[PDB]
């Protein structure tokens, strides 16, 4: 959706209509400023989504002692030792599959072979 | 219980007592256990109020 | 073997039962039923350890339902009657951008989603552009009725100073403190509504204190002692008043 | 079920289809807001083929520029049987012949539907700003109070022998 | 429980002005668009600033509560995933001591720091009263072999039941329990002895695992109906 | 526009621009280093209170 | 130090013997914003003392990427001699150095 | 160590000019550079003023020009009450930031605000780099956060009160721009500049 800030009062945005060229703008509310669009898009909603499944992903991931442990081949580097968990979103109508972090390259991949 | 690990869904960490009683109960065992008990006897105390009502 | 740890009084041994209640200065983020046009709350017991032994409450309400077609958040604040927009809270407290403002409660770049549910808040503020005009919004809604026009501003100003989220201070000169805390109970707010993580837990034992005869005296104590002060102050006043030693 | 159908199960299908409720919004993935210069031509690579389809075997001069598009899933229309023309007709008919929508065949492999909101003859200026407003208004009346097919209030129908 | 206790709160200033030595940047210049990767360190439920290496920052912090310089009744949790650092010194909290378990590269894998000599010192301290130097509790949780854990801070530790077979890297008897052994090597803490989350009441039915828990719930309450001495006076 | 206002004039001057933020931190090379580790764990280890 | 606003009588002529306005003369000056810690903060804030010796040195590199300070013997062998400057902001805008004194209030 | 690198003298700031100054931070908060040497309209004033209704106030520049056609023209209680435990540096603190700094140019173009910053007011140090390779330490006072005021015609309270009431009267979207077309609503820059180019024309 890629939200846009002014630039000179660094407020936000909103789209506009010029017939003149009938085309879209962006253009602040309160200083009058303006700037062509890049995409066509301007609004989304997503009512099934998957953001939010690998979330909380960090460099140091591995140093936590709960997360369990597997022995699952990344299949980027040739290694077996990497750290799983499940989806974190907490709706309940999501699928019990697992994401799996590689300790070797801090890659993410997922157990899935339904649709992957 | 702070002895699995995150995202276990094994019968062991969700709360299934392998062992009987002559064999006797793991802790962690024992605490599910015990959860039951406490649920059987809340529900009993509230069980009892609500048909005392219901009967008068 | 006796091992006391009890109190004798009037003859007959008492114990303090210990008391438990739920932790102060955790943010805490409930789900409401259907019937009503808060989904989602975000509450906040501000209370301080030391110094005035007063508790204060700060609610954080996402109204709207997900079948509505506008979801604002709203702010209840003490003396202020009324919830105020979380737009006109941030001006308040100093930051008139929008920009800041939503950099303030979200801190990804990317997360476009929360973006998405913040902008009803951002156009709902959008009348408000400048600290005053928002300050004198908030007093105006307070409930002194003394301030005629030109105390508005000062008596929200203190309001927010001294009486909002006192748990991180009192003093002037802490308003960037204030913000980013406000951001960051809305940020918790907006992940629960998202339902990006589950709403608190309230039997969690980490989120519950238990008060021994340690505290249960201080806090008695406390109220005694401002009693008696304020039979010093009556007496020096009846003294000075009506001339007697 | 009819004492003549009972041991059916595709008669029985058939009306848990006919009296279980379901919106939009269950067979819908996402909405979107597009900005398109003319009702003539398109920016997403994919409805091209759609639209010149449609276009070309058959008003549209008065079409406003902002298009709605409702990403529709088959794992969702496929559970409960539904085609493409039940919903569209559905669309059509919630408002009479006061927005345009054109909708993808079920052989296509994404199922996409396509809608413009029509302006009368009069021009508005005041309109123009709450335009978008008033499309994601539409947007959500139609995925909430929209009844393809069912009895109200029937959450969900299941079928036991 | 038997093994349970409650803080009774500190001052909470010497850990703020220990944090903003050690590299806590100030909350007034924290921008989040230029360090997308700070961990939120919290005070007592307030927010004082982020740190960049939270990983430095907790191993000083603990080492410093092991040692005995910072009080061992404080809390201090690291949630990894959601980057953030809660340090608790109010009053109320209820804690119980564990074991503290370290890698130990000499045996090759992870074991209790508590050894057998301090065992021997702990008991020769027992019996002597009944005169080498006193080792007692206190000395222990000042050599960092046990440490006080509360309930937020056991959301983000691995305890091992016992040292007998969780701990060493991994026919049996059929009228032993099945017990499981999770093959976990990430122990960070281990349990003194499980029969010690027992109450006082609890504690006196012999053999409670075998028993049903409404009959531990009933025997609890009526041992305090039982006749006995009270007291020697 | 409004008569009064109620200024309090001041005598100011600007005398530097800021360039570059610094933060002063000892040397971990210092032979007087680790002085400072045990003056700021006293700092915490100390008790002020009676 | 309680004054009239807009002025508009023209009375800071007469009650003010200095200008009133922003001294922009010598804002063309490099300054460097410098945090230091609580031991060193507690005796080069102290008003009792910078009677203007000197507290040191600046070695900075001739390639750059690192700057180091050089204190004094003065320091009673008490802290390091040595310290490193860290440039938190290589780069550094809308960030500037102003006083404030008391006006003349006669003539 | 060789003499690759290079070493400067560090001095402290004689005691007998920093009496009765205070040296203060200033940190403009926005994302375009500013510099008050070559953006602004000098003369530039920096002193204390009431910030309430600083929408309608005289600019310095309507103020010289005001002065100019005036001189072309003329040529009991309770005796007995509880006062509570304040402390001083606090008190002090409070009346002395009772009215914050207002920096304003010549033509008001530049018009901003500051507020105290109690995170870091006393910790920091500055380090003056004289004209001679030297540097020179100050130790630091203050920390104010100035912020720009009435850059974009912003709206009165009774205004957008008055249009936030009632869900059914929402607000416009381009309102802003359209009341700037009737002409209300301005800026106190383009107020004085429009009147004061109005008088050069004739
Ligand atoms: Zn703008
Ligand atoms: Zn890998």
């Amino acid at each position: 959706t890629t939200f846009r800030f002014c630039r000179d009062c660094n407020n936000m945005l909103y789209p506009r209509e010029d017939k003149e060229n009938n085309r879209l703008l962006f253009e602040c509310r309160t200083c009058s400023y303006v700037e062509e669009a890049g995409s066509p898009l301007v609004y989304r909603h997503e009512l099934i989504t998957n953001i939010g499944e690998t979330a909380g992903v960090v460099q140091d991931i591995g140093s936590d002692p709960t997360l369990p442990r597997s022995d699952r081949e990344c299949p980027k580097c040739h290694s077996r030792e990497n750290v799983f968990f499940q989806s974190q979103q907490r709706r309940k109508d999501t699928s019990m599959v697992l994401f799996f972090v590689c300790l070797s390259c801090s890659h993410i991949f997922t157990s899935d072979q339904k649709n992957k | 219980l702070p002895h699995f690990s995150k995202d276990d869904y094994s019968p062991e960490s969700k709360g299934f007592v392998e062992n009987s009683y002559l064999r006797g109960l793991t802790p962690q065992e024992f605490f599910f256990h015990a959860m039951g008990g406490r649920e059987g006897l809340i529900d009993t105390a509230v069980k009892t109020a609500e048909t005392g009502y219901i009967q008068r | 073997f006796d091992m006391g740890g009890y109190f004798i009084i009037n003859g007959s041994e008492k114990v303090l039962i210990a008391q438990e209640r739920s932790a102060g200065n955790i943010v805490q983020v409930f789900k409401k039923a259907a019937p009503s046009p808060i989904s989602h709350v975000a509450e906040i017991r501000s209370a301080l350890e030391k110094g005035s032994r007063f508790i204060s409450t700060l609610q954080v309400k996402l109204y709207g339902r997900e079948g509505s077609s506008a979801r604002t958040i709203k702010a209840t604040l003490p003396y202020i009657k009324q919830d105020i927009p979380i737009v006109i809270i941030f001006r308040a407290l100093g930051i008139i951008p929008d920009g800041e403002i939503l950099e303030h409660i979200c801190y990804d770049v990317n997360d476009w989603q929360m973006l998405e549910m913040l902008k009803p808040c951002v156009e709902d503020g959008f009348v408000i552009q400048d600290r005053e005009t928002a300050l004198d919004f908030i007093g105006r809604r307070g409930t002194a009725l003394g301030i005629k026009k030109e105390k508005r501003i000062q008596y929200a100003k203190d309001i927010l100073q001294k009486e909002f989220l006192p748990h991180i201070t009192q003093l002037e000169g802490f308003e960037s403190r204030k913000a980013f805390f406000l951001g960051y109970m809305i940020n918790r707010l907006l992940l629960c509504a998202l339902d990006r993580k589950d709403q608190d837990d309230r039997d969690h034992f980490g989120k519950k204190r238990l008060d021994l005869a340690g505290p249960l005296l201080a806090q008695l104590f406390k109220t005694l002692f401002k009693k008696l002060t304020k039979d010093i102050f009556r007496y020096m006043q009846r003294t000075v008043e009506e001339a007697h030693d | 079920l009819e004492p003549g159908h009972a041991a059916d199960q595709e008669q029985a299908k058939l009306i848990r289809s006919a009296i279980e409720h379901t919106t939009l919004k269950s067979v819908t993935i996402a909405s979107e807001i597009y900005y398109d210069p003319d009702p003539r031509s398109t920016v997403i690579p994919e409805d091209e083929e759609i639209i010149q389809l449609h276009f070309s075997l058959l008003s549209f001069d008065q079409q406003s520029p902002w298009l709605l598009r409702l990403e529709l899933d088959r794992a969702a229309m496929n559970d409960k049987d539904l085609t493409m023309g039940q919903v569209g007709e559905r669309i059509k008919q919630t408002f009479k012949n006061d927005l345009f929508v054109i909708w993808s065949e079920d052989n296509d492999e994404k199922l996409i539907i396509r809608c413009r909101v029509v302006r009368p003859k009069s021009l508005d200026a005041e309109t123009e700003a709450e335009e978008d407003h008033m499309l994601k208004k539409i947007e959500n009346t139609m995925l909430e109070n929209i009844t393809l097919r069912g009895v109200e209030n029937i959450e969900r129908v299941v079928m036991m022998k | 429980s038997l093994m349970s206790c409650i803080s009774v709160g500190t001052d909470p200033m010497p850990i703020i002005t220990f944090l903003s030595e050690w590299g806590m940047e100030p909350l007034e210049d924290y921008v989040p668009h230029q360090s997308p990767d700070a961990t939120r360190v919290f005070v007592n439920g307030v927010w004082h600033g982020v740190h960049r290496n939270p990983a430095r920052l907790m191993e000083t912090l603990r080492t410093l509560r092991r040692k005995g310089d910072i009080n061992p009744e404080v809390s201090m949790i690291r949630d990894i995933r959601e980057k953030e650092l809660k340090i608790f010194t109010d009053a109320g909290r209820v804690y119980r001591p564990l074991f503290i378990v370290e890698d130990d590269e000499s045996l090759g894998h992870k074991e209790l720091k508590v050894r057998k000599g301090h065992i021997a010192k702990l008991m020769a301290t027992e019996y002597q009263d009944i005169d080498v130097e006193e080792y007692t509790w206190s000395s222990l949780l000042n050599e960092g072999l046990v440490e006080y854990i509360d309930a937020e801070e056991e959301e983000s530790i691995l305890i091992a039941m016992q040292p007998e077979d969780l701990e060493p890297a991994e026919d049996v008897d059929p009228a032993k329990r099945i017990r499981v052994s999770h093959h976990a090597t990430t122990f960070t803490h281990c349990e003194i002895h499980p029969s010690m989350i027992l109450g006082v009441a609890a504690s006196i039915i012999p053999f409670p695992d075998h028993n049903q828990s409404p009959r531990n719930t009933y025997q609890s309450a009526m041992g305090k109906q039982a006749m006995g001495v009270f007291l020697t006076n | 526009y409004i008569p009064y206002v109620k200024t309090i004039p001041k005598k100011t001057a600007i005398v530097g621009t800021v360039c570059h933020e610094c933060q002063v931190m000892p040397s971990m090379n210092d032979p007087n280093y680790h002085k400072i580790v045990e003056q700021r764990r006293n700092i915490v280890k100390l008790n002020n209170k009676e | 130090e309680v004054f009239d606003g807009n002025d508009i009588e023209n009375n800071e002529t007469k009650v003010y013997e200095e200008s009133l306005d922003l001294d922009l003369e010598r804002s063309n000056r490099q300054v460097w914003l410098v945090r230091l810690p609580m031991f060193l903060a507690e005796k080069w804030r102290d008003r009792n003392n910078l009677h203007g010796q000197e507290l040191g040195k600046i070695r900075i590199n001739k390639d750059g990427s690192k700057i180091t300070l050089l204190l004094n013997e003065n320091d009673n062998d008490s802290i390091p001699h040595e310290y490193d400057l860290e440039l938190t902001k290589k780069v550094v805008e809308n960030e500037y150095v102003f006083t404030e004194q008391n006006l003349k209030k006669y003539q | 160590d060789p003499n690759e690198y290079n070493e400067f003298p560090l001095r402290a700031i004689p005691k007998e000019d920093l009496e009765n100054m205070r040296t203060h931070l200033l940190k403009f908060q926005s994302k375009k550079k500013i510099n008050p040497v070559t953006d602004f309209h000098l003369p530039v004033r920096l002193h204390r003023k009431d910030t309430r209704n600083l929408q309608f106030q005289l600019t310095r520049a309507e103020i010289v020009q005001r002065q100019k056609e005036i001189s072309e023209y003329k040529k009991l209680r309770r005796k007995t009450r509880q006062l509570k435990v304040l402390d001083e540096n606090a008190k002090k603190l409070r009346f002395e930031e009772f009215y914050p700094w207002v920096m304003e140019d010549f033509d008001g173009y530049n018009t901003w605000v500051g507020s105290y910053e109690a995170g870091n007011s006393d910790s920091y140090v500055l380090l003056s780099v004289e004209d001679d390779g030297s540097f020179t330490m100050i130790p630091a006072d203050k920390v104010y956060k100035f912020t720009a005021r009435n850059k974009y015609a912003t709206l009165t309270i009774d205004e957008a009160e008055k249009r936030m009431d009632k869900k059914s009267g929402e607000v416009p979207r381009w309102l802003m721009k359209h009341l700037d077309n009737i002409g209300t609503t301005t800026t106190r820059y383009d107020r004085t500049r429009r009147k004061l180019k109005a008088v050069a024309d004739q």
